[PDB]
RNA sequence: GUCGACGUACUUCAUAGGAUCA
RNA sequence: GAAGACUAACUACUGCGAAAGCAUUUGCCAAGGACGUUUUCAUUAAUCAAGAACGAAAGUUAGGGGAUCGAAGAUGAUCAGAUACCGUCGUAGUCUUAACCAUAAACUAUGCCGACUAGGGAUCGGGUGGUGUUUUUUUAAUGACCCACUCGGCACCUUACGAGAAAU
């Protein structure tokens, strides 16, 4: 008695500034009736885009991004950054037997005060004339690596707002800094950051959001 | 050019749900189960029932605007099996043979950093 | 040079061969269960006979007559017999096996 | 070679065995003599120290303890006694 | 209509892939009209359908199923059977998904599923027309839907404790009531 | 009370193996 | 978003602990073995009836908590076979604080301390050696490997000169 796709109106999701393919896609709402206007029903969705499909690359085939809609104008709805993650299949394929897994997280507050928690993973490796077959670390190394990784994530987040942190996460610079600063301690292949997730978005401040797609 | 939507394929023992939503996830455009397409209850989960399910969804969504899907396929997960059975892959096959464009297959079952008990007792459940 | 890298991959493949064999042998060392060991011994003696001089036999017979080790005055057998324990037919299997082995040795 | 003399073992054999297992046991450390650059005078230092041996006059440091042989500070000269 | 897949290769099946590649790229290219490429700089096979040559839309997923079934551990010819027919699926489960076993108990459970000299495993395959590979603990079964439910029910009756002689007997009864149909 | 748990006393079941011959 | 358990893959019956046992990070508290030692005391030792500390899971007393699974119970089915004898809700329990109880295939179906007896390859911890490799700072120096050795652990192979009826 309805056929609901007679009344829903398409919109289109636009990425933020700090991405190449700014266009993302379309979405449905409902027609904007008086008594439940549409715009108050869009303003909390999160969208998952796999950032290859957002940066043209293909070595970014893992690392989904979550973008959150915060503003709407005239069949454009403008988004933000909600978090970042790996696809579960890469993560299942890193973790292997006969090696050890170092992981670390931290909670950190940015310049624009977004409180966010950021993860990090790393694995040891067999130095290229090692014959013995496993190469675990000695767990007094692992606390040194965990402290190093945590100090670098703490330092390198909060000297940035969010957009800067985002575009330090796309070219994977944090990986190279971890790698350099942690190879007198132990060899340590396969450094990543594997997740970041927001916990406190501060207060709205339209100025930043309309400064991204400006 | 294209319009994309997501196709979430829950693949349980005793059914397969082919859901098709938008990117955002909230608005749904096409749910069919496997149960709507065979009235015998022998085989709600049979691959043939899954095929019929997926063909119906592909038709219905092609009648909306939607020409391509990313697929997210999942088994029960939790504290049961964690890998899609035959019902999910029969739905996937018969969805790719439909003129939809498929991109970015993944697999999201829920997997616990170890969790609560499993139904069944000390002696294992099914036999 | 680069031939060192050849050397390392050779010692790597020896080490993992060693590790797979050692893992197998550990798991088998834990299985003591006299039917499983009995089966493995039976088909071993079969393969030994298929695949793979009197003086050694005369020395063996001489030591067996000197020693008389395979008769029921031995501690295990006299224990089993004198306490009615060999009427159960498995330990009677074992006792008869002892006796025929000794009888193989004493044959000429 | 099942007669190589237990009463006369070659010094390679006695040189690789543990110190308590040679024929007549004895220590394996040594005392070594040390001059810091700044002064001229010298002091004797056990090879396996457990105290950071300050130099006597120019009182700085000469060795630091380790789990084994002492780690001599690099600005130093030494001669085994 | 240009489209792709990319499926990863775990390292214990990377030697037999580059060791049996010569029989793999042909019946993916001519018979299927499909454009392979194996990346090594991320250890993964990639496939793409090229819009000109191809006819069957199900070719891309047919090839992806084929390579993936080679990935999980099944030998070449069996995966070829997955490439040809239209009635072949794989079901994977665990040993901790039936009954929580660990320690020595789990290595003895895999000993009952595999049998000595493989015999018990082969019996389950031969009387059900399925193919079982038995990984570290995860167990993978390839066949047609009814057959793999028969072989799943025998394997799960073997994990839980039943001896292997009982499962030979019940297996040959299943074989009788299978071969007639 | 054809009662239970013991404590004494007694009974009974599990014995054939190889070699040759027919 | 709330709640209470649990710490997957890595994970190797390898590591640690008198055993039971112990697996997310960070700090604090006190303890421990092995190694190193041209330190120190100088027989202070070994095994132990009485006596004492701890002792999985279940179980009791009194509070707290009560997500999940779930002895008892209630119900659905009882459809030839059940081969494929189970579904649904679930009290006690499971968690925790303070006292009880003191048992297990508590297993190596194997008392503790000391001596001797054979060959090998691996692995964990400590130490010694090396104009070996990388980590270069710009050459060092640690760290990571490689090779030789040695003490102390958990295991494995091959042979007995030996032991057993045999498995070993
Ligand atoms: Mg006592
Ligand atoms: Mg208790
Ligand atoms: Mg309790
Ligand atoms: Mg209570
Ligand atoms: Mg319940
Ligand atoms: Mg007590
Ligand atoms: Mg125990
Ligand atoms: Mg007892």
């Amino acid at each position: 008695v309805v056929d609901p796709f007679t009344r829903k109106e398409w919109f289109d999701i636009k990425a933020p500034s700090t991405f190449e393919n700014r266009n993302v896609g379309k979405t449905l709402v409902n027609k904007s009736t008086g008594l439940k206007s549409a715009s108050d029903a869009l303003k909390g969705r999160v969208v998952e885009v796999c950032l290859a499909d957002l940066q043209g690359s293909e070595d970014h085939s893992f690392r989904k991004i979550k973008l959150r809609v915060d503003e709407v104008q005239g069949k454009n709805l403008l988004t933000n950054f909600h978090g970042m993650d790996f696809t579960t299949d890469k993560l299942r394929s890193m973790v292997r037997k006969w090696q050890t897994l170092i992981e670390a997280n931290v909670t950190v507050k940015t310049s624009d005060d977004y409180v966010l928690r950021i993860f990090a993973i790393a694995f040891t490796r067999k130095q290229a004339n090692q014959v013995k077959r496993h190469s675990y670390a000695q767990s007094s190394h692992i606390r040194a690596i965990r402290k190093v990784i945590s100090e670098i994530l703490t330092k390198e987040v909060q000297g940035s707002t969010l957009a800067q942190l985002t575009s330090k996460l796309i070219p994977e610079v944090i990986n190279k800094e971890i790698e350099n600063a942690t190879k007198d301690i132990f060899p340590l292949q396969n450094i990543h950051v594997r997740k970041v997730k927001l916990l406190k978005q501060p207060k709205f401040d339209v100025g930043a959001l309309m400064a991204l797609h400006g | 050019s294209q319009v994309f939507g997501v196709a979430r394929i829950y693949a349980s023992f005793n059914d397969t749900f082919v859901h098709v939503t938008d990117l955002s996830g909230k608005e749904t455009i096409a749910r069919v189960t496997g149960g709507m397409k065979v009235k015998a209850d022998r085989d709600e989960s049979s691959p043939y029932a899954a095929m019929l399910a997926a063909q119906d969804v592909a038709a219905k969504c092609k009648e909306v605007g939607i020409t391509a899907v990313h697929v997210k396929i999942r088994a029960t997960g939790g504290t049961r099996t964690k890998t899609p059975g035959p019902g999910g892959q029969a739905a996937l096959r018969a969805l790719a043979r439909s003129g939809l464009r498929i991109g970015r297959i993944e697999d999201v079952t829920p997997v616990p950093s170890d969790s609560t008990r499993k139904k069944g007792g000390r002696r294992g459940r099914r036999l | 040079p680069e031939e060192m890298r050849k050397r390392t991959t050779e010692m790597r493949l020896m080490r993992e061969l060693m590790f797979r064999e050692e893992r197998k042998a550990r798991r088998l060392k834990k299985i003591k269960s006299k039917t499983y060991r009995k089966i493995k011994k039976k088909e071993l003696m079969k393969n030994r006979e298929l695949a793979a001089d009197n003086e050694d036999h005369d020395i063996a017979r001489a030591k067996e007559r000197m020693t008389l080790k395979h008769k029921t005055n031995s501690k295990w057998a006299k224990d089993m017999i004198k306490h009615g324990m060999t009427n159960d037919a498995e330990t009677r299997e074992e006792m008869e096996e002892m006796l025929r082995q000794g009888e193989r040795l004493k044959a000429k | 070679v099942l007669v190589q003399d237990l009463l006369h073992p070659t010094a390679a054999s006695e040189a690789r065995k543990h110190k308590l297992k040679t024929l007549v046991q004895g220590p394996r450390s040594y005392f070594l003599d040390v001059k810091c650059p700044g002064c001229l005078n010298i002091t004797t230092v056990f090879s396996h120290a457990q105290t950071a041996v300050t130099c006597e006059s120019c009182s700085t440091i000469l060795c630091t303890p380790t789990g084994g042989k002492a780690k001599l500070s690099e600005g130093t000269s030494f001669r085994r006694k | 209509k240009f489209e792709s897949r990319k499926i990863m290769v775990p390292p214990h099946r990377m030697t037999p892939l580059r060791n049996s590649w010569t029989k793999i790229y042909p019946p993916l290219v001519e018979h299927l009209k499909l454009q392979v490429r194996m990346n090594l700089k991320t250890k993964s096979v990639e496939l793409r359908t090229n819009p000109k040559f191809t006819t069957d839309p199900g070719a891309l997923q047919k090839g992806a199923d084929f390579i993936k079934a080679f990935t999980l551990g099944f030998d070449l010819d069996d995966s070829i059977a997955l490439l040809r027919l239209d009635d072949l699926y794989i079901e994977t489960f665990e040993v901790k998904d039936v009954k929580t076993l660990t320690g020595d108990h789990l290595s003895r459970a895999i000993g009952r599923i595999a049998g000595k000299d493989g015999k018990t495993k082969f019996a389950i395959e031969n009387a059900t027309r399925t193919r079982i590979v038995l990984a570290d603990s995860k167990i993978h079964i390839l066949g047609g839907f009814t057959h793999i439910r028969m072989a799943r029910e025998s394997v799960v009756s073997l994990i839980l404790g039943s001896p292997p002689g009982k499962v030979y007997g019940n297996l040959r009864t299943v074989a009788s009531r299978l071969k007639e149909r």
